[PDB]
RNA sequence: GUUUUCGUUGUUUUUU
């Protein structure tokens, strides 16, 4: 049985009456056995001159929110952004990219830690309730850690 | 209510296709329950030709209702609906 | 007839009426209670009396007989029980009808919001419709906060506030919002109290709330007790051969009383509150999987293997459930299917069927006086062979099997038995094959029994069935009844079949070995000789046993290809066709002259033996009949067979290869155009390339380079084709034309060319590569899909793999076109399956609402109307006065002497004159009704009835018309002649004013050809009628146009259905399938938005100013002339720190400082035919001077507009984003752009003629019909919108239709192919007859609201059935759907009258006749 | 070359269920351990290094799918796994992509 | 899979229409394209019980 | 400018509008029905070009030939309204003033909308009748287009033998909706049945009956 | 002893 190979980056185009434009899709699933563990599709928001900013907020795996990905960008270990640019920006030569993700920064502000970034997503992340903040945070760490990125780690 | 009126048929003086198809067979399967005989036979065993022969000279004792949408009917006799 | 004997009379249900079932009367049908589960009594047979498997309820078995009814499955009709529900539940299909009755009465007092007292509630029960009123009523329930305990005066009403009814799981809940809210108590709505407020409702409220006190009740649609059906019903079904597994429904209906009767304990014991809840719950979702396993959102009820458990929704919804796969569709008897076979020796209405099938296969001959002889003779001959009795029926009913009987012989016949006599030859038989898309696909053929095991047919009558003998399946189905046999003959045969009612043509020609050999045979220095000729007059049926002299006699008797085809052909048959503007010596023998059956010149083609309209066989239909046809096909198949048997033609190599010179005018032809392509590369590379209009540049590259390379093939192919030789047997083939043509020569022999898919070119697969073989950006031909060899040559590796790519593109086309093309035509069918054309000649439905008071406006069917050209239409003013105006005065144009006895009396008489002028001022009128109304610009040729020119000639040839004999016959004559002849046409009978103005509708068409073909003067000048010849030419044509009648009682629309949908099974513009589909979904707007404004005449003939109307109807914001925007917050209001608008605003300002800047594009602005400043005119409009605009000196580098704005960072981003698209510049909104189009309009000549008129025009993308039509220099009268939906919303529906009619007429002259005026027509005009557009989508062909048995039957039966059961509606039993589903005589056609035994004519039979 | 450009099934599984080639084999699956050895074996960039003004117009490493390594000077790693795989220290079957261009 | 047979390309008995072949009956005779077809019935007896 | 082109619109609109009374069997003054641009724009606009709806408002008679052949036909008052959102005030006042005068057909022509607030009321206009219509698609007739036939109302005796002849049921005829287009150029209410002559290309020509339903 | 007795679910592949 002939299957799509894992680990790749699938960016396709959405529906334009839609508010996801571009999906960057990865079956990041482990290499060994190339069976599946988890999957991220990270989902880009808005229009041109429509839809306000170009917003980023995916699902992450067994979350019941797009959460922005500044956010989790924080909550991963570098809160601030521009950490982030240096995760994302390579060509920064470029000025349109940088004033495109303005809009990501200015959502995600209200996320300024690691700490408030992990609890967002565990309150999001279809956890049990009564987890309280702590345990929380640790299941969005664990989240992010495991079934997020498998493949590399 | 029912009946139109010989002369208040609106509709074709010739009888149609449907009408020769159903005639021929009504009259085929009479003669062939044995029934009265209203032409001659040379040798036409399968009693169709012999009720072809009989629609040919139109001595056919049917007469069609042919129904009007409002929901009247006209009837023809076969010998007076010209052939066609 | 054959049942046993039964006091019962015999009758049909007239009536079907709908509705829900009390529990009362399914008590009254229950024939015993069930209450056990356990359903075998004792596991040893007998299984549990009041059981789910009740024998009371019915018996199973061969020998056991149902205790209810006694009689086993031979009589027993099933008999049905009822199991009391331990409480009241809900109906699956009910639940949002029960939250719709709970929008509109009272939760205590159980009675409407409102009465009759509000007008809008009065108005809304004057509906008779149930569901409309109560839907009405929950519209002004909703209009009332509470529900009123007096006026909105009690109204006995219980005041409490409706509580917010909600779907909540498999009940629903109730938020009572009780004394700003109170405390929301949404609670479990248990069906008691639902019990209790319908019993509260009054039989009027019922009756307002759309409900029938009599029938359907919303206390019925409330269960409390099931029905147990009849275990035939749900029988002991097989698992393995004799061991049965338990059904499905026993199953479930076993799970639901076990559920019950936990219920019926959680009473008596300890029930801690939420027991009850659970096992009420697992009861009811028990039940409504006994409606429904398939509960949305739920794990259905599975089996433990795994499987889910079924339900009986399931078994009626579908593709082939209980209506589809058992009710519209189900096997038969008496039928057979096989192999076919060609059979050249065998006649066209013949199908050659094996022994075993004429033998296994039987009809039932009653015994007669005359056929006792012959049956006893069948009966006695055995039954394992033929012809045999296999079965004897007894006139009672009894039977006896042959094979099994040891005296097989010895069964004397009584005169009203019945023998199963096997299927002898020429037995007429039902011939089917799958697919069958047109009505010609159902043929009666005769069988002719004849060894081998396949179905041997002619090679014609394959053509229509578009099959081979590659394995092909065929079915054969046996009439078992004299009326059968009769309906085959006179109503479904072969000869019935020849001409198609879609292109009113015949659908049969010669083709194959026939078509090759005719091609081969009539030539001129085709030579036979004493012994061929005279074997071949043998072998034609239609010899007289007299061979004519030969045309060849000495030095030696030769005979010529035209009189071997004159002695196939039966006299009376005349052909001329000039050809190629062809001489009357015809050196090349072509033009085509048959005279009486004998061909002068010209050698026949299949363009007149095929099914090409006018043609020969055209010509046998309209002249002979279909016999004749059947009799000229054999005639010429057998004399083809033997002409070609003794010579024989084949085909070679050397056929399909030509000289080296053509070779390398291939080779040169494809390098030149490779060099063109190269060129292109490097203009395109470089941007030399000149943009093409609405053709980007990457994309006109490939397109140009397509088109040249397709130039390249066919140049090739056509040098190819030049160098085919005389004794090439390929060019014969094509000219011939047996099969092959002009492109599959140029792909053999010179390349086969561009492998095009879906209009496209093989792109690069690759990284910028098609093939690793290949380069980045090989935009040469290789690399991309164009062939550089034929097929005789082969082809490279990576060309073909292009070559793979094109025939999998075309596989898989194919292949996905299958399912669609299906369903399309499905739907079609189900859309006009009950258009017939009444006795009174108006098509109506089965309501009787007329769509069309005239079949085709004329009332005449699809093969008597012909191309016939009106003579008056097209002639210079001049031209036509000398040929129609006559002049006695003065003989220079006067009628010469010598063609009349009276030209004496003509000359210098007034009274001939007069007459004459009255006809000529009645051409005249003719000539303008036709000229300017009916047929208005180029065309002058229409299917009118009534061959005029052939009777004519048919005229001259009887009575010898010949000669300058002078004339016996006098004007007045033929006057009067055609005036009572114009009168004699009798098209709607009767004697109502408005019966004669539908007969001059019908009539004024061929009158007006008629005087257009027989003007006494005409008569007179060319072929002067005598008195015989007259009388006949009139009698003839009033005999012709009245045998040119609609017959009623045909089924048009489904006629209509198979005749458009066929022609879509064979495939930018949006034509063809992509517009079809337009059409029939009734998308709102069609994909290509695309107005055709017609320019006024003057602007028409300009450029310029059509130009300048053009960017008026294009709508243009800055948005599309933006060139850039940048933002600044300017530090100073009145001024700038910023080299790009400096000096700009220091001139223009001679707040809010922040900056609303913008860059415009000047090369854009002259474009748009505008200028930077009235952009900043505009926006000051717009935004009043709130936003302070200037325009930038239009001298400046920069057209800069500055909104300045009268923290301020956001909400200067979200103005500049705003105002970026919502400033409008110019131009007709809703139009983005326009195309400067050319049309070839035609306009009279003054002299007389016509001549063509180059008139611009502006295609406006997008529709804005109301605004480019309102636009000036707009012929408002003419422009059209491609989405006639927007005919609707504009114009209305008469144009919508007439605008739909167009559509679809240019969508089937896409591909080429023609089809009939008048179905299409109808189907049009039944899109509008109800002023609106109908759609063929699912739901809007279930809007409708006739017997619900048609739309539940389409889909989704289950909703439909729930809707007309809340409703307990009636169906009439009027469609024919009824008629098929309940197996009665349907209203069409042959049952569209009822025919009836008489008594006037019976009286006159001989006293003999008498009944004993 | 990969498939049999002939071999379909008919019109419900046409196009579908595809053959391979005549020479083709499948990867039965080798460690990736000794293919991170031989690309770090020249001189990797951690992923932790990769910054937008130092790798401007570096070249970004995977295995697998796997994103594991930068480099500035490619061209030699890249000769050397061809070259190793046409000796046989790398399995024979290992796919070496270079997408010079991103 | 096959065998190797005269062909000849003409239309000589007017049978060779529409996908059918015209065969020489001699070679049938000797037995060209002569085949052995095989058919395996497989039965089995069964358990109703132990004994049974 | 704005000004030139809203004088046009305007008086097509009139013009089309005095078609429907011509096509309604009302008799008008054909100097009005020739009302062109200029004379229409001297008598009822401005020097600027600013209309005078209420000037231009006028009744209509019906022809005697109509009043024989369409019985109850009175008089038509055409007036565009004064104030262009037509609000429960100017409504009210223009309805008003077609019962004080008794215009027997009064066709309420509005400029920029109606507010169904200032609709619901035209049912309550007794005993006088309110047709409410726009400017934009007066402008150009619709029946005029070329594709599109004549279209005629049927008077008693006309839709009276039309339905006995066929024996059909009024709602067993061709359906044209009170909101057609030309139903509502014909000033088509309940029953009211229309004569359609429709171009036939196998016939030359076609009768054809819409009931306003 | 005239007469006289097999079936389905699911699965795959197929046939112009
Ligand atoms: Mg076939
Ligand atoms: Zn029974
Ligand atoms: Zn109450």
């Amino acid at each position: 049985q002939e299957r799509s190979a894992a680990n790749i980056v699938q960016v396709f185009k959405k529906a334009a009456p839609s508010p996801i434009s571009h999906v960057a899709e990865i079956r990041s699933a482990l290499e060994k056995g190339s069976r599946l563990i988890s999957t991220m599709q990270i989902k880009l928001y808005g229009r041109e001159d429509k839809g306000t900013g170009r917003t980023i907020k995916a699902t992450l795996p067994y979350v019941k929110q797009d959460i922005p990905i500044v956010i989790v960008f924080r909550a991963l270990g570098v809160v601030p952004d521009g950490e982030i640019l240096q995760h994302i920006c390579y060509d920064e030569n470029d000025w349109q990219m940088l004033e495109m993700l303005k809009p990501c920064i200015e959502e995600g502000f209200v996320i300024q830690d690691k700490e408030v970034a992990l609890d967002f997503i565990g309150r999001r992340g279809s956890a049990a309730l009564g987890i309280r903040r702590e345990k929380r945070i640790q299941y969005a760490k664990d989240i992010l850690q495991k079934e997020l990125l498998p493949h590399i780690t | 209510e029912l009946a139109i009126l010989k002369e208040e048929r609106t509709t074709t003086p010739y009888l149609t296709k449907y009408e020769r198809a159903r005639i021929l067979g009504t009259r085929a399967l009479q003669i062939s329950m044995n029934a009265p005989v209203l032409v001659d036979i040379e040798g036409e065993t399968d009693p169709l030709q012999i009720a072809m022969k009989e629609l040919s000279q139109r001595k056919i004792p049917l007469v069609i209702r042919r129904y009007l949408p409002d929901g009247s009917y006209e009837d023809w006799g076969c010998d007076e609906l010209i052939v066609d | 007839s054959q049942f046993p004997y039964s006091s019962a009379p015999l009758r049909s249900v007239k009536e079907v009426q709908f509705g829900l079932l009390s529990p009362e009367e399914i008590r009254a049908i229950s024939v015993v209670k069930i209450e056990y589960p356990e359903i075998m009594d004792e596991s040893r047979q007998r299984p549990r009396e009041g059981g789910l498997n009740d024998p009371k309820l019915g018996s199973i078995d061969r020998n056991f007989k149902c205790q209810t009814c006694g009689e086993g499955m031979a009589e027993c009709p099933g008999h049905f029980g009822h199991m009391e529900l331990a409480k009241p539940v809900f109906h699956i299909g009910f639940i949002p009808k029960i939250k719709k009755v709970c929008e509109c009465i009272c939760m205590n007092c159980g009675k409407l919001l409102l009465d009759e007292t509000n007008p809008t509630m009065a108005q809304a029960i004057r509906i008779r419709d149930p569901k409309k009123r109560f839907n009405a009523v929950w519209q002004l329930c909703k209009t009332k906060m509470v529900c009123e305990a007096d006026a909105p005066v009690s109204r006995g009403g219980c005041g409490n506030t409706q509580p917010v009814v909600r779907k909540d799981g498999m009940k629903l809940w109730g938020t009572w919002k009780k004394s700003r809210d109170a405390q929301p108590e949404r609670k479990l709505l248990t069906p008691g109290e639902i019990l209790n407020v319908f019993k509260h409702i009054s039989p009027e409220d019922c009756f307002r709330l759309g409900f029938n006190e009599d029938y359907a009740r919303p206390e019925w649609m409330i269960i409390t007790v099931l029905p147990v059906p009849p275990p035939q019903v749900r029988p002991s079904i097989a698992m393995d051969e004799t061991t049965q597994g338990q059904d499905d429904l026993t199953h479930k209906l076993s799970d639901i009383l076990k559920a019950n009767i936990n219920v019926q304990k959680l009473e008596m014991d300890g029930s801690p509150q939420h027991i009850i809840n659970e096992v009420e719950q697992l009861l009811q979702f028990h039940v409504a999987t006994y409606m429904d396993n398939d509960i949305a959102g739920q794990p259905q009820a599975l089996q433990k293997s795994g499987r889910p458990v079924k339900a009986i929704r399931a078994r009626l919804k579908g593709k082939e459930g209980r209506l589809r796969g058992n009710l519209m569709g189900k096997r038969v008897d008496f039928s057979a299917r096989t192999v076919i076979s060609g059979d050249p020796n065998l006649e066209l209405d013949q199908v050659g069927v094996p022994i075993s099938i004429a033998k296994t296969l039987s009809y039932p001959e009653t015994v007669t006086q005359y056929n006792i002889h012959r049956l006893t003779e069948y009966v006695r001959n055995g039954p394992n062979e033929h012809p045999g009795a296999k079965y004897v029926i007894r006139d009672n009913g009894d039977r006896i099997d042959l094979r099994y009987h040891k005296r097989a012989g010895d069964i004397v016949l009584q005169y009203g038995w019945k023998v199963e006599r096997h299927l002898m030859d020429d037995d007429p038989v039902l011939f089917n094959r799958q697919p069958s898309l047109h009505k010609m696909s159902m043929m009666a053929h005769r069988v002719k029994v004849m060894p081998y095991s396949t179905f041997r047919l002619n090679l014609s009558v394959t053509s229509p069935y578009n099959a081979d003998f590659d394995g092909d399946e065929m079915n054969l189905h046996v009439p078992q009844s004299e009326e059968t046999r009769a309906e085959l003959s006179q109503l479904c045969a072969v000869p019935l079949q020849i001409v198609s009612p879609q292109s009113n043509k015949p659908v049969m020609g010669i083709v194959q070995d026939t078509l090759c050999g005719v091609r081969k045979m009539t030539l001129r220095d085709t030579f036979i000789e004493y012994e061929q000729v005279m074997n071949m007059l043998f072998w034609v049926p239609s010899w007289d046993g007299v061979v004519p002299q030969p045309a060849i006699l000495k030095p030696k008797p030769l005979w010529t290809g035209k009189q071997l085809l004159s002695i196939a052909i039966p006299s009376g048959i005349h052909l001329q066709r000039t050809d190629g503007g062809n001489s009357l010596l015809s050196p090349k023998d072509n033009g085509m002259l048959i005279v009486d059956g004998k061909v002068m010149f010209g050698v026949v083609d299949k363009k007149t033996v095929g099914s090409g309209g006018g043609g020969l066989i055209h010509t046998v239909m309209r002249e002979k009949g279909p016999k004749i046809c059947a009799e000229l096909f054999g005639n010429i198949q057998k004399v083809v067979n033997y002409w070609l048997l003794h010579n024989g033609f084949s085909i070679g190599i050397g056929d399909a290869i030509a000289d080296a010179s053509t070779m390398k005018e291939i080779t040169h032809a494809i390098s030149s155009a490779k060099e063109q392509v190269q060129e292109i590369i490097y203009k395109a590379q470089h941007n030399e390339l000149e943009l093409k209009p609405g053709m980007t540049l990457r994309e006109s590259f490939e397109g140009e380079v397509s088109r040249t390379l397709n130039d390249a093939r066919d140049s090739a192919g056509r040098s190819a084709e030049m160098n085919l030789k005389d004794l090439n047997n390929v060019k014969q083939m094509v000219s011939a034309g047996s099969k092959g043509s002009f492109i599959n020569i140029a792909q053999m022999s010179a390349c086969v060319g561009q492998q095009m898919v879906e209009g496209k070119r093989i792109a690069f697969g690759f990284a910028d590569r098609s093939l690793p073989h290949f380069t980045k950006d090989d935009f040469s031909p290789e690399s991309k899909g164009f062939v550089e060899n034929s097929y005789l040559r082969g082809l490279t590796p990576q060309e073909f793999f292009f070559h793979a790519m094109a025939g999998r593109e075309g596989l898989i086309d194919t292949a996905v076109k299958t399912a669609e093309t299906g369903y399309i035509q499905r739907r079609l069918v189900k859309a006009l399956e009950d258009i017939m054309v009444h006795y009174d000649g108006t098509t109506r439905n089965s309501l009787g609402d007329i769509i069309q008071f005239l079949y085709g406006e004329d009332g005449l069917d699809g093969t008597q109307v012909e191309r016939q050209t009106i003579d008056t239409i097209p002639g210079s003013d001049k031209a036509f006065h000398k040929r129609y105006y006559v002049d006695l005065m003065d003989e220079k144009n006067s009628i010469k002497p010598d063609v009349i006895e009276y030209a004496a009396d003509i000359l210098g008489d007034v009274e001939l004159q007069k007459e004459l002028n009255s006809e000529y001022e009645q051409l005249v009128s003719d000539r303008k009704f036709l000229r300017e109304i009916v047929f208005v610009n180029g065309d002058h040729n229409w299917p009118l009835p009534v061959n005029l020119r052939r009777i004519i000639q048919n005229a001259q040839q009887i009575f010898h018309l010949d000669r300058a004999k002078a004339s016996d016959l006098t004007i007045p004559e033929i006057i009067h002649g055609v005036r009572d002849l114009c009168k004699k046409l009798f098209v709607l009978r009767g004697e109502n004013e408005l019966i004669k103005e539908a007969q001059q509708n019908a009539t004024s068409l061929f009158q007006c050809l008629v005087r257009a073909r027989l003007a006494t003067r005409r008569i007179l000048e060319e072929f002067r009628l005598n008195r015989d010849a007259f009388e006949w030419v009139l009698g003839t044509i009033e005999a012709q146009f009245q045998r040119s009648l609609v017959h009623p009682g045909e089924m048009v629309g489904v006629i209509a259905a198979q005749s458009i949908g066929e022609p879509a099974t064979q495939m930018n513009v949006t034509l063809g399938v992509p517009r079809l589909k337009e059409i029939l979904n009734v998308a709102k707007n069609i994909k290509t938005p695309a107005l055709t404004v017609y320019l006024d005449r003057e602007i028409a003939l300009d450029i310029e100013k059509a130009k300048v109307i053009q960017s008026s109807i294009e709508y243009t914001t800055l948005k599309n002339v933006t060139s850039a925007t940048e933002i600044y917050y300017d530090p100073d209001p009145t001024s700038t720190v910023i080299e790009e608008d400096f000096d700009t605003v220091e001139a223009y300002f001679s707040q809010s400082p922040w900056l609303l800047r913008l860059e415009l594009d000047r090369a854009r602005m002259l474009d748009k035919q505008l200028t930077m400043n009235q952009v900043a005119d505009k926006i000051s409009e717009v935004f009043s001077d709130d936003l302070f605009v200037m325009w930038s000196e239009d001298n400046a580098d920069k057209l800069i507009i500055r909104c300045r704005v009268i923290e301020e960072d956001q909400m200067l981003k979200r103005i500049e984003a705003h105002m970026l698209d919502l400033i409008a510049l110019r131009g007709i909104p809703g139009i983005s752009k326009v195309y400067m189009v050319k049309h070839k309009v035609s306009v009279p000549d003054e002299s007389g003629e016509y001549k063509n008129e180059e008139l611009w025009a502006l295609e406006t993308d997008g529709i804005n019909l109301a605004e480019v039509m309102a636009v000036p220099g707009v012929d408002s009268s003419r422009t059209y919108s491609n989405s006639f939906v927007e005919i609707l919303s504009v114009l209305g529906i008469e144009a919508t239709r007439s605008s739909l009619y167009k559509e679809i007429l240019n969508v089937i002259a896409f591909d080429g192919s023609y089809v009939n005026y008048r179905h299409m027509a109808l189907l049009v005009d039944v899109m509008t007859s109800r002023g609106y557009l109908m759609a063929i989508t699912r739901h809007g062909i279930n809007r409708a609201d006739t017997g619900a048995l048609m739309r539940c039957s389409f889909e989704e039966t289950v909703e439909i059935l729930f809707e007309a059961g809340a409703a307990a509606e009636l169906d009439d039993c009027r469609g024919v759907s009824e008629n098929v589903m309940l197996g009665q005589l349907a209203p069409m056609g042959t049952g569209a009258f009822d025919v009836m035994i008489d008594e006037k004519l019976l009286t006159s039979l001989p006293a003999d006749y008498a009944p004993t | 070359g990969l498939v049999c450009p002939a071999e379909t099934p008919e019109g419900q599984a046409c196009g579908l269920v595809k053959n391979l080639s005549l020479l083709s084999g499948i990867s039965i699956g080798s460690p990736s351990e000794p293919i991170i050895n031989f690309l770090e074996e020249w001189g990797m960039e951690p992923l932790e290094d990769y910054d937008p003004a130092q790798h401007t117009k570096s070249t970004r490493i995977f295995v697998n799918g796997v994103w594991t390594g930068i480099h500035r000077d490619p061209s030699m790693l890249v000769s050397t796994m061809r070259d190793l795989r046409r000796s046989g220290a790398i399995s024979p079957e290992v796919s070496i992509i270079r997408d010079i261009r991103e | 899979a096959g065998q190797n047979a005269i062909v000849a390309i003409a239309c000589y008995s007017g049978y060779n229409q529409e996908d059918s072949m015209i065969m020489n009956q001699s070679s049938i005779d000797r037995g060209l394209f002569r085949s052995l077809f095989f058919r395996s019935y497989m039965d089995q007896e069964k358990r109703f019980g132990i004994s049974i | 400018e704005d000004n030139n082109r809203i004088i046009s619109r305007l008086w097509r609109s009139f013009r089309t509008v005095k078609e429907m009374a011509a096509d309604r069997g009302y008799f008008i003054s054909q100097e009005e029905m020739d009302q062109s641009l200029e004379e229409f724009r001297s008598k009822i606009c401005d020097s600027m070009g600013n209309p005078q709806r209420k000037l231009m408002s006028f009744l209509a008679n019906p022809t005697p030939e109509a009043l024989e052949k369409y019985s109850d036909l009175g008089t038509l008052w055409v007036e565009f309204c004064d104030e262009p959102s037509v609000g429960i005030k100017t409504m009210r006042n223009f309805c008003l003033r077609i019962q004080e005068k008794n215009f027997s057909t009064g066709i309420f022509i509005y400029q920029n909308n109606i507010t169904p607030s200032a609709n619901k009321m035209i049912p309550t206009v007794s005993p006088a009748i309110i047709e409410t219509f726009q400017e934009s698609d007066l402008v150009v007739n619709i029946t005029h287009h070329e594709l599109v036939p004549k279209h005629i109302r049927l008077s008693d005796g006309e839709k009276s033998q039309l339905l006995q002849r066929y024996k059909l049921k009024e709602s067993q005829l061709p359906r044209i909706q009170r909101e057609d287009p030309v139903a509502r150029y014909l000033g088509l209410k309940r029953g009211q049945v229309v004569k359609i002559i429709r171009r036939s290309e196998t016939s030359g020509r076609y009768a054809s009956y819409r009931i306003c339903l």
